[PDB]
């Protein structure tokens, strides 16, 4: 409740942040270790590194669920989901989750947002998320730029159909 | 896949066109399919319009962006920082070299008149005097360049006279580089003698350059190719052309935004590293 | 033309040898080493000069 | 490209088309056009290489031109040099155009421009309040206090010789009187 | 005296090497670039509290021979320090502009003094805020032979003045 | 629809890599630029107050530089 | 001036060396090909493409100095690649040979 609320706050002890940090370069170098056969083949390492994950989902969870009880969830207009990283962490842990349903056509699209997971070393080092915004914010005057790419597109396929 | 039959086949085929990859197979597939009178008039106005206009005008709207976004309060107080920086130490380099020149006069007055500390000290301010002075400059790129003519012309299947030529003058440019840095950190001393980055990238230059010497007695059969970076040291003959300030402010600017460089190069990797393990499980062995 | 060179150059034997594919396959870096400098660095440099 | 495409002409002309190299039907020298576009398709890097290697010494020639031996080595700085002046020109005339623009591309809301004088026709249609709201001697004297309110060159009457100076400066071209007729509804 | 004798004053405490090394190698260019002109003696009675006078009339027999008299004092650490006392020489200011230079020039002059640098940065300020009319010459120059030179033709239009 | 992936991924990549290098080259190149000038300006002015104090005492530009003052002013 | 006089010279030595006997063709082709200068004979004529090419001119100018970096930077890595795969692009045709 709100007994708990107060020490979970003081459990983002620097080392905890350096702890998920280190989980996140682990999970990223699993991923890169895997390597795909054809037809259902699959290499023999490839068992290991399917059996190292829920190690790393719950751990996800884990620092989920900490950054959920220390702070709110939507309510307090500061919380979890009202920041724009803490949605993607979100997604990522409750989609890792989701995966572990045992049914059919999870697999091939339940799969692919795992790949995400890289960017929670984004969403780790403040430093590198105010360098991508400054990469981010010269790309919104694009805008118009894309819009005029899409309307020559269109005007020149239109053109091509014709002839 | 790259027809019109289709709206979409269309686009398609129109936004590989822009990309300027494959436009032409395109068009000579369509000057089989009809006339080749004609048909230019589709592709050369579109490659203009979507690749050449369209990066004009990427170029003109970005470069507006950094101009607007530059002289802001935040880049500008860095900015006046860095000149502040830039400032202070040439004024202190002056004023070293005034006590360097105090230094030397007095030592002259006393040895008018630890023995061996006084040779030792007035050797160093000999050799100190002796690596600042306009010769030294002229015959270390002397040395830098007779290096260069010995590597730029290492070819397939070259006289054997000239592979152990080569392989001993690399020998011969090792040892004198090595006695250069020894006289140079001698006479500055080393605490000094890292303050000029260059000079950091010349010991690490000859540090490799043995590396890969030591890796070649061990395996002759690689080569690093580090003993050929000796060639940025040619890039000094700028200092004696009106054209110093502005590379070295160059230089300065990027040593100074080194960290915002590596947090650039790291997000690229970053999105590379998104879009291979996306590939990997879309395509991934198939 | 740039990816061939790169596979002629990672499938590179040795000297006087033919070529033989997946070898030397750490001879990329210098393939992402150069278009980081003069084809992403350097053209931008004169765009921006 | 005219240079370029009357030298390509001249020099690789008579090369026989092959449709297993890269001087085929679709991409030879043989006519001023066809030269052209070849010109264009390497300008924008369509594998321009493998046309320099097709253009290289020892080729077979066309069975109607006299020569025996045809193309040359001369491709080599052609291509090179060729790619290396298409790009710089173009370039220039990117930047060029860029420049023409540039207090467009560096444009702020908050600072006027030509919109404010365009949306100031829009209000030819009392209104002035509501633009006065909306905003970031019956069409021209307003527009002069418009521009003078947005910038600033007694201090009235500072002002009225700074213009009367500055259209000293800039009297039209065989006006009688159009901007100094406009200084008399500018004043005030 | 019949000319104003030569006193350097400005960088920070004399008998401190950073301000003795400065002002020994100016005062060495000056005596051997003027050889055969300038007398070279070394000061170490208080003329600001004027054996305290044993010395002046010692300045003035050899300001009395038409030639330039260089002023080693040891003690001088402000123009107005001397305001009060008739000798009057001309109050030379090798001045530095900028503190910090001041600062990392102390770190780099070896490790004795870096304990010394608070008080001498310090009076270095103090006479900082001194005004410059009461200085005779302002030495603003970083390079060793710009200022050399300023001062050298400063003392030639006196030189040729008297 | 499995070209997706490339057209974006040759579309934000082709444009977000432009925008990050052109940036660092600006970015860099206009900080070395107003260095040189200002390093510049400043050695002439030090020059004539130096000379104007010694006899006392003995007794264009381009377009992307001009807007950028202009800039500068503005936001100031 | 000097472009105009190599011009007229190619020119007249094409026409003086015509004597229709096949002893050089590569020469008189290169004269030949020496014409293909006559259309720039038209910027000096023109002030505002002599503005332009000045503009150009400039421009380069202005970027000679990263120009020279630039070329020795790939010199250096053309000698790193020299050192790397010399002698190694040789092959067959046969694969397995
Ligand atoms: C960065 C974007 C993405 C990566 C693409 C890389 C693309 C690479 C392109 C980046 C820069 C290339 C264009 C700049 C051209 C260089 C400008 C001219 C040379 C230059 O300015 O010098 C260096 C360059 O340092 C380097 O790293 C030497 C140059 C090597 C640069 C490559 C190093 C490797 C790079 C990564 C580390 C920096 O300037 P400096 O400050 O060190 O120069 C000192 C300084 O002026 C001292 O005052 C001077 O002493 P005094 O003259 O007695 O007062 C020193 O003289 P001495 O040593 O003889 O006593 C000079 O050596
Ligand atoms: C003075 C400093 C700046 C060094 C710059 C050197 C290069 C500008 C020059 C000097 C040495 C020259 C090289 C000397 C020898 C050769 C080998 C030569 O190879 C052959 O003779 C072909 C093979 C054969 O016939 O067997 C080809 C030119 C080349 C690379 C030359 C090309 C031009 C080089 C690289
Ligand atoms: C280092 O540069 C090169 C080296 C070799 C070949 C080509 C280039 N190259 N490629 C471009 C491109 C292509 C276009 C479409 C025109 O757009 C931009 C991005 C603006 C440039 C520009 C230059 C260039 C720059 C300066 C000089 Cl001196 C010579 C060439
Ligand atoms: C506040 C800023 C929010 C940034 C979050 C990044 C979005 C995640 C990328 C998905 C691909
Ligand atoms: C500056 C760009 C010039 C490109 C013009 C190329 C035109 C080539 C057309 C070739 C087809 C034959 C033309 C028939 C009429
Ligand atoms: C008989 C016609 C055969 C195909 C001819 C194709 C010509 C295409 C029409 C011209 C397209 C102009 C683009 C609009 C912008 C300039
Ligand atoms: C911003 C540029 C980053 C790109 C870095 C990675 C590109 C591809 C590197 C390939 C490395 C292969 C190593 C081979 C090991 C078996
Ligand atoms: C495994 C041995 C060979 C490694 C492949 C790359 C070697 C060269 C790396 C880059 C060297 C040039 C750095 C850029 C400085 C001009
Ligand atoms: C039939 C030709 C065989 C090779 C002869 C030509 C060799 C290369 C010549 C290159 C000339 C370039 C400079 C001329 C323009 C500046
Ligand atoms: C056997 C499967 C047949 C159908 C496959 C269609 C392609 C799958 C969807 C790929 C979409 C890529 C999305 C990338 C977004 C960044
Ligand atoms: C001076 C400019 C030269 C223009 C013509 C280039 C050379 C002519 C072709 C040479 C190849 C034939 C041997
Ligand atoms: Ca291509």
């Amino acid at each position: 409740n709100v007994v708990r609320k107060y020490a979970k706050r003081i459990t983002e002890w620097p080392p905890f942040e350096y702890m998920i940090l280190a989980t996140i370069i682990a999970n990223c170098i699993v991923l890169a270790l895997e390597q795909h056969l054809p037809d259902g083949d699959k290499t023999p390492m490839s068992e290991r590194l399917d059996d190292t994950e829920p190690y790393f989902i719950g751990i996800f969870c884990f620092e989920a669920g900490i950054k959920i009880i220390a702070l709110g969830f939507v309510f307090h207009k500061g919380s979890y989901l009202r920041n724009g990283w803490n949605v993607m962490d979100f997604v990522v842990v409750l989609t890792g989750i989701l995966a572990t349903a045992g049914t059919d056509f999870d697999l091939r699209t339940l799969r692919a947002v795992r790949v995400l997971r890289p960017l929670k070393l984004v969403s780790g080092i403040p430093s590198l998320q105010v360098v991508l915004k400054s990469i981010m914010k010269a790309m919104v005057p694009l805008l118009q730029i894309g819009l005029l790419l899409f309307f020559a597109i269109l005007m020149f396929a239109i053109i091509g159909l014709e002839f | 896949i790259t027809n019109f039959d289709n709206i979409l086949f269309a686009i398609l085929t129109v936004f590989q066109c822009i990309t300027m990859e494959g436009w032409t197979d395109i068009l000579y597939n369509t000057n089989d399919a009809a006339g080749n009178t004609w048909n230019w008039l589709y592709f050369i106005p579109l490659i203009i319009i979507g690749s050449f206009f369209m990066l004009n005008l990427v170029l003109g709207v970005l470069s507006g962006e950094f101009a607007k976004e530059r002289e802001r309060v935040e880049n500008r107080r860095a900015f006046l920082k860095l000149r502040r920086q830039q400032q202070i130490e040439r004024e202190l380099n002056g004023y070293l070299e005034w006590i360097f020149k105090a230094e030397e006069v007095m030592l002259a007055e006393e040895d008018r008149n630890s023995y061996f500390r006084r040779k030792e000290k007035m050797f160093r301010f000999f050799i100190r005097r002796m690596v600042k002075a306009q010769s030294f400059y002229w015959v270390v790129l002397c040395v830098v360049a007779l290096n260069t003519l010995c590597v730029a012309m290492v070819h397939y299947n070259q006289p054997r006279r000239l592979t152990t030529t080569l392989y001993f003058a690399e020998f011969v440019f090792l040892g004198l580089f090595l006695t250069e840095m020894s006289l140079k950190m001698y006479g500055l001393g080393p605490r000094s003698y890292f303050r000029s980055s260059f000079n950091c990238f010349d010991f690490g230059v000859i540090v490799g350059s043995v590396f890969e010497v030591v890796w070649a007695a061990i395996k002759p059969g690689s080569s690093f190719g580090i003993s050929v970076l000796r060639a940025l040291r040619l890039l000094r003959i700028f200092k004696v052309t009106k054209y110093w300030s502005s590379l070295r402010n160059l230089v300065v600017s990027l040593l100074n935004s080194m960290k915002s460089i590596i947090s650039l190069l790291f997000l690229l990797f970053l999105f590379i590293v998104v879009f291979a393990l996306l590939g990997m499980q879309l395509f991934g062995g198939q | 033309g740039w990816p061939m060179v790169l596979k002629h150059s990672v499938d590179a034997t040795y000297e006087e040898q033919g070529p033989s594919p997946g070898y030397r396959m750490e001879l990329s870096i210098f393939y992402v080493v150069y278009f980081v400098v003069f084809p992403f660095f350097f053209v931008n440099i004169f765009v921006a000069l | 490209f005219f240079i370029y495409a009357i030298i390509g002409m001249q020099v690789f002309g008579n090369i026989a088309l092959d449709d297993d190299t890269s001087i085929n039907r679709h991409n030879n020298f043989r006519t001023f056009l066809q030269a052209l576009m070849l010109l264009f398709r390497s300008a924008t890097g369509e594998a321009w290489h493998e046309i320099m290697l097709s253009c290289l010494s020892n080729q077979a020639c066309d069975e109607q031109a006299n020569a025996t031996e045809c193309g040359s080595d001369f491709a080599y700085f052609y291509f090179v040099s060729f790619i290396f002046l298409c790009s710089f020109l173009m370039l220039n005339l990117f930047v060029a155009v860029i420049m023409d623009n540039f207090e467009y591309l560096t444009r702020d809301s908050s600072i006027l421009g030509p919109h404010h004088l365009d949306e100031f026709i829009r209000v030819w249609a009392n209104d002035m309040f509501e633009m006065l709201k909306h905003m970031s001697v019956h069409f021209t004297s307003t527009l002069m206090a418009l521009i003078r309110t947005a910038l600033e060159i007694t201090k009235q009457h500072q002002c009225d010789a700074e213009l009367r100076k500055e259209i000293s400066v800039v009297w039209a071209n065989l006006p009688q009187k159009t901007l100094d007729l406009l200084v008399p509804p500018h004043k005030p | 005296p019949s000319m104003r004798p030569i006193i350097l004053v400005g960088p920070s405490l004399k008998g401190y090497e950073v301000t003795d090394m400065m002002q020994k190698a100016l005062f060495d260019f000056l005596k051997h670039r003027f050889d055969g002109r300038i007398s070279i003696t070394r000061v170490t009675a208080d003329i600001s509290l004027a054996e305290v006078q044993s010395e002046i009339e010692r300045i003035f027999e050899l300001a009395r021979t038409l030639q330039l008299v260089a002023l080693d004092a040891d003690t001088i650490n402000h123009p107005a320090q001397l305001s009060k006392t008739s000798l009057a020489p001309i109050i030379v200011y090798i001045k530095i502009t900028s503190p910090k230079v001041l600062q990392r020039l102390i770190k780099s002059r070896g490790k004795s003094q870096s304990k010394h640098l608070n008080v001498q940065i310090a009076a270095s300020e103090k006479l900082a805020q001194c005004p410059p009319e009461m200085f005779d010459i302002i030495l603003d120059e970083n390079q060793l032979e710009d200022a050399c030179e300023h001062l050298a033709e400063y003392l030639e239009a006196y030189w040729k003045a008297t | 629809f499995s070209s997706f992936y490339f057209i974006v991924l040759t579309l934000f990549g082709n444009y977000t890599l432009l925008n990050v290098f052109l940036a660092i080259a600006v970015d860099n190149l206009a900080n070395a630029q107003e260095l040189t000038k200002d390093e510049e300006e400043m050695e002439e002015a030090a020059n004539q107050k130096l000379a104007l104090q010694k006899a006392k005492e003995v007794a264009a530009r381009s377009v992307w530089e001009q807007r950028a003052s202009q800039l500068r002013l503005q936001n100031l | 001036n000097i472009l105009d006089f190599i011009v007229v010279s190619g020119a007249l030595v094409a026409f003086a060396f015509s004597g229709s006997k096949g002893k050089d063709i590569n020469t008189i082709k290169s004269l030949r090909v020496l014409r293909v200068l006559r259309p720039l004979k038209t910027i000096k004529r023109l002030p505002k493409l002599k503005a332009v090419f000045d503009c150009v001119v400039n421009s380069l100018k202005n970027v000679l100095n990263i120009l020279i970096v630039y070329m020795l930077f790939m010199f250096i890595f053309a000698v790193i690649a020299v050192q790397l795969f010399k002698g190694k692009f040789f092959y067959c045709t046969d694969e397995s040979k």
